[PDB]
RNA sequence: UGCGAAAGCAGUUGAAGACAAGUCUUGUCGUUCGUUAAAAUGGCCUCG
């Protein structure tokens, strides 16, 4: 279970550590 | 390596030196695991770009030469 | 330069020029003098590939300025016109192998 | 060893993101080519770590639109996972011996 | 909120800029004149006529053919004669052109090898042609417009003949693929005539052969100046024929040269981007004679073809063009220092596609090739190929869309459009009165009656010829310079209700049943754009200013142009795009859209608005509620499928690499 | 599911303290956490509460065997990184420091905790073989 | 159509040998004072040989 | 003269020009005789473009006076060095150096500029045809630079060797023109 | 910025003056007091 939660715990503080040619669209005036 | 001093550990508890007789495997040993630290590292970091981007004319042509010879 | 030993200098730089000349095999020197400071120093003269002449400074080797003709330059050389009291232009003579000078 | 060496040059000169800049997918396959490799060797591993890192962090747009990119990138989580084991049990194996002992 | 269609399966590429001409000579002293024109070359044929006043305005294009291109570009202003345009087309054959019409007024065979260089002496009466047999060939224009005769030849020899410069009209300087500079006498009662008194050879590459691109005299000091492949530029004593001083400063090959009117400044450029800039302004290089590299400016991407100076007391102009297909724009004094401008690759000052609110269909007509968008998700439904050469100037719609016109300076064709299976069937119309008919200009009344204008401006009415009478309009000396401002720019048919604008600034409304003319409007300024309101009973025109005027169809001018012309938004004078289009809005009549190269506006004309550089100054005279986005360009074509549907049509090589050092 | 991201949503709104509570729900799935996250997370408010919630529990308590509360914090970096650092508040990011140091001890647990692993794996295998 | 576009090929022949003697097509001479003048190939070319060395390095 | 930032005199020890807040204007003036006597704005001088950039750009970090007093070059922390001619003040970009140019001394018949900065690679400029002469790998960053002869016959260079931030460590060189070697360290 | 080991553990940023821009609101400082407190197309000789 340690392992698993150490594990986990480093890939979380590696997480901290780290045009169209056609486009539809419907503009307000 | 992990069979041979499993199996043998007894024995090899009862051999006067190990560390002159396994300088080379615990040399040898020690590289492999430095890069467990940063190796993981990377992978936090290439998982995180892994999940961002995963979850993330003839028929119609006419022509006027081709229709004035037929 | 002028006897343990002898004060020798090897002049290697063209200052960007290099392609112009080969080798320095034909020199001349001649002097020349500055009219807006009146001073007077040595000159190197030099033949290059192409109807090139380069200039250098005798002392400090400096590039001062180049001369260029049309046609192989085959023989150039040197003529002194006095100006005044103190005063002299040096005039660069160059030919052609046809014969234009 | 060479490649690791100008590999070592460029990132003690600094110059890492500036080698990356100017780069596309086809001029980018060979990096990782290499990196898929690198990751086994023990002394490429950490070198092969930096320019991944950064090129992640400097193409993740690119990749996106890049299908042939992601199979590169794929196959290194595999194998960079497959190291990962090898240290892990290595780790179990220092241990082990550190308990005979 | 209203639909936008953002198109951009239309795809237009200018053809290169080939070749640069400015129409008259730069006197800092003078006022520029009214007439000042570039023409700039290009790689499709077409010929491009600018105004740089009022920023920079189109005034007229000729347009070209087929594997056609402009290789160079030559005026001749004489004084009291029309301003003449001559071209060298890559080919033995000197055409000079009908500005009043933009076709060729005559072809001239150089009788010599294929041209390469075509130049203009400072007299203006002789043209000398650089062959690619190494002949020169000397042509006298002086006899009048249209008038071409072989004057003499200079000697044959074995390099072909890349550039050409005068000397007065003494003697003629030419640049050769020999990597050899070769300088002969034009002094006519001289028993030299013709003769190459002296030749000179730049430095020659080791592995590769040595082209003189350009050579350009400088009278004030009296050098030649030379750019070669070697992108080094050297500077010669005429007198004297020999190497003053030289500068390897380009990477790549020196293409093209030009000076300053004083000779103080020399601007060469070419494959590697960027213009160099050498200078002899100081007064000790002056009395030295020694000049100075001063500077140099990357601003194009690709290689530059064309440069071209101009300076007056008003004007001060470096313009810049080549494979980028782009004009940039600077100050000569202020190249270093001064800002610039990089022109729109396209500016739809003559509209290339069209838009059907019935049947929802688009039609772009480029190199005699006209495509059919459908648009429910856009279907190509028809793509159409014609045999002539030449390109199609323009092409109307009937409002069914059952009926569509081609439109061709040579010829116009009609073929109808019939939809089957989601492709529509075309079948060309036999009309001959319509095929011996030149056509600048085709519009529908509906989906049976056409007006066309002729490249004669004879305006007259088709069935599917009814011709209408056109008011005579007086002429100027503006005019006598430059023809085609009294022709008919802008044309506009609507219920039954014709408008004809010419560039002159004349506005006229034609009764089409009546056939009868009279006039509207007298602007000083070009007109870029009319429109016709029939629920307000009004004419909307655009000057080259961007003033927008409304008239009433008989005030002559309506409430609300009177109380907002010069009230404008800052949007809307601020603008250096002219306007190029307008088109009215479905939901709304009163509302009118408008829309430049790259901006979009809509301006309400029942309410009135809040009253709260690289250009001429425009000292002389030019002859003689609120919606704007920028967010979408650049922009071919703008126009509404239905009420609450817009369509906006956009824009979606290899180069000098010029590494960009980072830390 | 809906009706607890109802209630979230609702909590998030009305700055309850029971978010915590909502967070730890069992009826979570990590579909649901990735639909959650970029369908009702539109404000640079609601982010910072969550992500401030989950960092402090975490913190307290780095060592819990509920996955969630990190599960919910993986995808939250993940898929709202460039908001989240365009969060400027001085908290915030004193947060991050304090779930920054509390993660940080545990890198350097870990690669004492294989190898001790391995000491056990192996003794395992002697007194199986001596059993046999 | 590969086989029409062949024969539209040869259709468009303005050379054809009966006998001893080569016979050639001729245009109307009205129809090419109408076209214009038209370009050289191989100036064009010898142009983008020209601008595609190497020295320049296009790339 | 009052507030002045920096200051500068001829090799001939006879022409001075130093820069005032008088943003700024340069003047020079003749010392023993009232032959010269000039100033303008530092902005007519100042490009538009570097207007617009940052201050860098217009911060300088040299300036040389020709001996007979027609040119000035001024230095920038850009790397920038620009000519001007004081007779009608027509400017001249000479840029090679990538960082802040830290000395500027004119030759003494001025045809050629000494320069030196950051890049710790002395800079021979050849101002007729813009050419230059290159002498790298030297011990220090450049802070001066000086023609010392009657014809130019030795080079004075001055070096910082800044790794080592705890001290200025001043290093002054003498090197031969003829041959640019290392005559007195 | 302080202590400490490298790990880290604690804390820190304010008052003016002058100028530039918009048109009263903002920026900047070869200027003061106080607090432990990216980017002007620009790369490094010759001596074979």
């Amino acid at each position: 279970k340690q392992v698993e939660i150490a594990e986990r715990n480093t890939e979380l503080w590696n997480l901290i550590d780290t045009l169209p040619t056609y486009t539809m669209e419907y503009l307000d005036i | 390596v992990k069979w041979c001093l499993i199996i043998h550990g007894g024995y090899l508890v009862s051999i006067p030196n190990l560390m002159s007789t396994l300088s080379s495997l615990h040399s040898t040993l020690k590289r492999r695991s430095d890069l467990l630290p940063r190796l993981l590292a990377l992978d936090a970091r290439l998982d995180c770009t892994i999940n961002k981007f995963k979850t993330l004319e003839d028929d119609v042509e006419y022509n006027e030469e081709l229709d004035d010879a037929g | 330069d002028l006897s343990q030993t002898a004060k020798i200098e090897k002049f290697s730089r063209l200052y960007g020029h290099e392609s112009t000349q080969r080798s320095f095999e034909n020199f001349k020197v001649a002097h020349l003098q500055n009219s807006q400071t009146n001073s007077v120093h040595g000159i190197v003269l030099l033949q290059g590939n192409n109807g090139w002449i380069n200039i250098l400074h005798s002392t400090s080797g400096l590039w001062l300025m180049g001369c260029k003709i049309e046609g192989v330059i085959t023989d150039f050389c040197i003529d002194y016109q006095p100006i005044s009291r103190g005063k002299f232009r040096t005039i660069l003579i160059a030919v052609n192998a046809y014969g234009e000078v | 060893e060479l490649t690791l060496t100008v590999l070592q040059e460029l990132r003690k000169r600094g110059k890492v993101r500036v080698a990356l800049y100017g780069r596309d997918e086809s001029t980018l396959e060979p990096l990782l080519n290499w990196c898929l490799k690198g990751i086994e060797d023990v002394r490429s591993a950490s070198i092969v770590a930096d320019w991944v890192a950064v090129v992640l962090e400097l193409y993740g747009n690119t990749l996106e639109s890049s299908p042939v990119l992601q199979e590169l990138m794929i196959d290194l989580k595999t194998k960079v996972r497959h190291e990962i084991h090898k240290s892990k049990e290595a780790q179990r194996i220092e241990g082990m011996l550190q308990l005979l002992t | 909120r209203m639909i936008v269609h953002r198109c951009r399966f239309v795809d237009f590429t200018p053809a290169t800029i080939t070749s640069l001409a400015f129409s008259h000579k730069s006197n800092i002293n003078k006022l520029t004149p009214s007439d000042l024109r570039l023409a700039i070359g290009r790689s499709n044929g077409n010929i491009e006529i600018w105004n740089p006043r009022n920023n920079w305005f189109q005034e007229m294009v000729i347009e070209g053919g087929k594997d056609r291109s402009i290789e160079g570009l030559c005026w001749s202003n004489v004084n009291g004669e029309s301003l003449r345009l001559f071209s060298i087309g890559g080919s033995t054959v000197v055409t000079e052109w009908d500005l009043a019409t933009g076709l060729p007024l005559r072809n001239y065979d150089c009788n010599s090898g294929v041209i390469w260089s075509i130049s203009i002496n400072d007299s203006q009466d002789k043209l000398s042609v650089g062959c690619d047999n190494g002949t020169v060939v000397l042509i006298d224009i002086s006899g009048g417009p249209g008038v071409l005769e072989h004057d003499t030849i200079l000697m044959r020899q074995e390099a072909r003949v890349l550039t050409l410069a005068w000397k007065k009209d003494d003697f003629v300087i030419g640049g050769c693929s020999d990597g050899r500079i070769r300088i002969w006498s034009a002094q006519k009662n001289d028993e030299n005539m013709g003769r190459l008194l002296h030749t000179m050879k730049v430095d020659k590459a080791k592995k590769e052969s040595t082209l003189v691109w350009s050579v350009i005299y400088l009278p004030r000091t009296d050098q030649i100046a030379s750019g070669d492949s070697t992108g080094s530029i050297k500077f010669w004593d005429f007198q004297f024929a020999t190497l003053n001083q030289s500068f390897k400063a380009h990477d790549a090959d020196v293409l093209c040269l030009t000076t300053d009117t004083d000779n103080n400044y020399v601007f060469s450029a070419g494959v590697d981007r960027k213009i160099f800039q050498f200078s002899q302004n100081t007064n000790k290089s002056q009395k030295n004679n020694r000049w100075v590299n001063s500077s140099n400016r990357l601003l194009h991407g690709n290689d530059i073809r064309a440069i071209c100076a101009y300076q007056s007391k008003g004007a001060d102009f470096l313009v810049s063009g080549g494979v980028e297909k782009t004009l940039v724009i600077n100050s000569l004094t202020s190249f270093s220092n001064g800002n610039y401008r990089k022109m729109p690759t396209v500016e739809p000052y003559s509209k290339n596609v069209l838009v059907n609110k019935e049947q929802r269909l688009v039609v772009s007509w480029s190199e005699s090739t006209v495509k059919i968008w459908t648009m429910g998700n856009y279907k190509l439904v028809c793509k159409l190929t014609l045999k002539d050469d030449q390109n199609i100037s323009t092409c109307s719609l009937s409002p069914d869309g059952q009926v569509l016109v081609v439109g061709r300076p040579s010829t116009t064709k009609v073929f109808h459009l019939q939809p089957v299976g989601n492709k529509l069937k075309v079948t060309k119309l036999d009309n001959d009165l319509l095929l011996r008919t030149s056509t600048k200009l085709v519009k529908f009344i509906d989906n049976s009656k056409i007006v066309i204008c002729s490249c004669e401006d004879d305006v007259f009415i088709v069935d599917l010829p009814q011709e209408v009478e056109l008011l005579e309009v007086t002429s100027t000396k503006s005019s006598i310079k430059v023809p085609y401002i009294n022709r008919i720019n802008h044309l506009e048919v609507d219920q039954n209700i014709a408008v004809i604008s010419r560039g002159c600034g004349v506005v006229d409304i034609l009764d089409l049943k009546a056939r009868i003319s009279k006039p509207l409007a007298r602007l000083n300024n070009f007109i870029t754009a009319v429109h016709i309101n029939t629920s307000r009973k009004s004419v909307v025109v655009i000057t080259a200013d961007n003033k927008i005027y409304e008239f009433n169809m008989n005030s002559v001018l309506t409430q609300w142009s009177k109380n907002n012309t010069d009230n404008l938004p800052k949007e809307w004078k601020t603008l250096k795009e002219n306007c190029v289009g307008i088109f009215s809005d479905i939901e709304n009549s009163s509302r009118l859209w408008f829309w430049g190269a790259t901006w979009i506006s809509r301006i309400d004309f029942d309410v009135d608005f809040p009253i709260n550089g690289l250009t001429i100054t425009d000292e002389s005279n030019f002859m003689n509620h609120f919606f704007f986005t920028d967010k979408y360009k650049p922009l071919l074509f703008v126009d509404l499928i239905s009420s609450n549907e817009l369509a906006i049509i956009e824009r979606n090589q290899k180069a000098f690499i010029q590494p960009k050092l980072v830390f | 599911q809906v009706e607890i991201a109802n209630i979230l949503s609702s909590h998030l709104e009305a700055n309850s303290t029971e978010i915590l509570d909502d967070l730890m729900s069992g009826s979570w799935t990590e579909p649901e956490i990735k639909k959650f996250i970029l369908t009702k997370i539109n404000t640079v408010d609601h982010l910072s509460k969550i992500f401030l919630t989950i960092s402090k529990s975490i913190t307290q308590n780095p060592w819990n065997e509920e996955n969630l509360l990190p599960l919910w914090l993986k995808w939250l970096l993940t898929l709202k990184s460039g908001e989240l650092n365009s969060i400027k508040d001085k908290h915030t990011k004193k947060n991050c420091k304090h779930l920054k140091s509390a993660l940080r001890s545990s890198e350097e647990i870990l690669p004492v905790l294989l190898g001790i692993q391995g000491r056990l794996e192996m003794l395992r295998r002697q007194a199986k073989l001596r059993e046999d | 159509k590969t086989k029409k576009r062949k024969t539209l090929k040869n259709l468009r022949k303005d050379s054809v040998k009966r006998g001893k003697f080569r016979v050639q097509l001729l245009s109307t001479t009205q129809d090419s004072k109408t076209l214009p003048p038209k370009k050289e190939s191989s100036i064009i070319r010898s142009k983008d040989r020209w601008l595609n060395r190497k020295a320049l390095n296009k790339g | 003269w009052h507030n002045v930032i920096l200051s500068n005199i001829s090799s001939n020890g006879k022409l001075l020009a130093h820069m005032c807040k008088d943003h700024k204007s340069i003047s020079v003036v003749s010392l023993f005789d009232d032959s010269v006597n000039l100033s303008f704005p530092l902005g007519s001088i100042l490009s538009s473009q570097t207007q617009s950039l940052s201050y860098n750009t217009r911060y300088v970090s040299s300036m040389a006076i020709d001996n007979m007093g027609q040119q000035l070059a001024v230095g920038f922390a850009s790397g920038v060095i620009s000519i001007v001619s004081l007779a009608d003040l027509q400017i001249r970009l000479l840029k090679w150096h990538i960082d802040s140019v830290l000395s500027l001394s004119f030759s003494h018949d001025g045809s050629y500029l000494l320069s030196g900065g950051w890049e710790k690679v002395m800079s021979l400029w050849q101002l007729e045809t813009n050419s230059q002469q290159f002498l790298p790998r030297l011990n220090g960053i450049i802070i001066d630079c000086q023609v010392l002869g009657p014809q130019g016959n030795y080079y004075s260079l001055i070096l910082q060797m800044t790794e080592n931030n705890s001290n200025s460590d001043y290093q002054f060189l003498l090197l031969n023109a003829s041959d640019l070697t290392s005559k007195l360290s």
